[PDB]
C-alpha cells in the first residue's frame, strides 16, 4: 500500500502473500481510502477466514475509471488494460493519490 | 507426511558406544510441523566431507 | 498505424474525476491454508 | 443552467457544530443526487455524504457517520450538511456537487466556491 512506486494500469504489478497473518481490520477502519468493495465475502469478519494464498494486483488509474473495476462491467480499462474474473472471491481497495 | 503436513520429531542423547545403535527407550518429542503439502516418495541424506 | 497506449499526464490541478487513484485488488485463493486471521482474547478469572 | 453555492463554514473548537448550506439555482430538476465533498490542501477529494432528493436515501463516509447529517429543504432548494462533534481531521474546504445519476463521482458538477471549515 505505502509502496512509493506503482506500475502502469496495463503493467499492473502482482505480488504473492502467504505464510503470515493478515489483519484486515486496520485497513477497513482507516478512513483514508475512498474505495472498499469486497465481493465473495463480507468486508468485515475477514479475521475469521484463512486462505492458502493471497494475490495483490496493484496499479494506478484516474478517478473517472475507478468504476469499471467490478465483476460484470465493461469499459476501456477493463477490456484493454486489466480484466478481472467475473466470479472472483476477493476485495478491491483504492484511494485518491 | 500426512494431511499435507510434514511432521518432524527429534531427540537427542549422549552415548558411549563404539559401533551400534543403542538399545533402550527414549520417546521422541515433536519439533516442527511444516505446512508444506507436497508429494514425497523418496529422500536422501546429506552429510559433510 | 497508431501507437496502442497513451499517457495520462497527471497534474497537481487535476479534477476529482481526472485525479490519480491507486487501486489494489486482493484475491484470496483456497484449495492447507497458510495465511489466517488475527481471533481476539479476554482476561482470566479463577 | 445550474448553480450551487456553499456557505456556513467557519472556525470551531473540537467537538463543536457547524451547519453548511448548498443553495441551488437554475433548473435543478434533472439533478436528483447531491453530494458533499471536502478537500484538505495536502490530500485528495473525498465525499463526506450524498443524498437522493427523490428517494431520500443517504450515504456517509465511515468517519463522518454519527456526527454528520445530510438534509434537504425543497422550498429553499437547498441541501444542508449538519456537522456535530467536529474533529481536527474535518478541517478542509467543503463543496456540494450534483448529478443526474449516482453510479459515478463525475456526473456531479456545478459545485461553487466552497466553504472553509477549520477545527482547532
Ligand atoms: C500507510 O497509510 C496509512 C493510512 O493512509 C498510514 O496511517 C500509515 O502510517 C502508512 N504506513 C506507514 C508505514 O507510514
Amino acid at each position: 500500500f505505502n509502496a512509493t512506486r506503482f506500475a502502469s494500469v496495463y503493467a499492473w504489478n502482482r505480488k504473492r502473500i502467504s505464510n503470515c497473518v493478515a489483519d484486515y481490520s486496520v485497513l477497513y477502519n482507516s478512513a483514508s481510502f475512498s474505495t472498499f468493495k469486497c465481493y465473495g465475502v463480507s468486508p468485515t469478519k475477514l479475521n475469521d477466514l484463512c486462505f492458502t494464498n493471497v494475490y495483490a494486483d496493484s496499479f494506478v488509474i484516474r478517478g473517472d475509471e475507478v468504476r469499471q473495476i467490478a465483476p460484470g462491467q465493461t469499459g476501456k480499462i477493463a477490456d484493454y488494460n486489466y480484466k478481472l474474473p467475473d466470479d472472483f472471491t476477493g476485495c478491491v481497495i483504492a484511494w485518491n493519490s | 507426511n500426512i494431511d499435507g503436513y510434514f511432521k518432524i520429531y527429534s531427540k537427542h542423547t549422549p552415548i558411549n558406544l563404539v559401533r551400534d545403535l543403542p538399545q533402550g527407550f527414549s520417546a521422541l518429542e515433536p519439533l516442527v510441523d511444516l505446512p508444506i503439502g507436497i508429494n514425497i516418495t523418496r529422500f536422501q541424506t546429506l552429510l559433510a566431507l | 498505424c497508431y501507437f496502442p497506449l497513451q499517457s495520462y499526464g497527471f497534474q497537481p490541478t487535476n479534477g476529482v474525476g481526472y485525479q490519480p487513484y491507486r487501486v489494489v485488488v486482493l484475491s484470496f485463493e483456497l484449495l492447507p491454508a497458510t495465511v489466517c486471521g488475527p481471533k481476539k482474547s479476554t482476561n482470566l478469572v479463577k | 443552467q445550474v448553480q450551487l453555492v456553499e456557505s456556513g463554514g467557519g472556525s470551531v473548537q473540537a467537538g463543536g457544530s457547524l451547519r453548511l448550506s448548498c443553495a441551488a439555482s437554475g433548473y435543478t430538476i434533472n439533478t436528483d443526487a447531491v453530494a458533499w465533498f471536502r478537500q484538505a490542501p495536502g490530500k485528495g477529494d473525498e465525499r463526506v455524504a450524498v443524498i437522493y432528493t427523490g428517494s431520500g436515501n443517504t450515504n456517509y463516509a465511515d468517519s463522518v457517520k454519527g456526527r454528520f447529517t445530510i438534509s434537504q429543504d425543497n422550498a429553499k432548494n437547498t441541501v444542508y450538511l449538519q456537522m456535530n462533534s467536529l474533529k481536527p481531521e474535518d478541517t478542509a474546504l467543503y463543496y456540494c456537487a450534483s448529478g443526474y445519476y449516482g453510479a459515478s463521482g463525475y456526473d456531479f458538477n456545478n459545485w461553487g466556491q466552497g466553504t472553509q471549515v477549520t477545527v482547532s
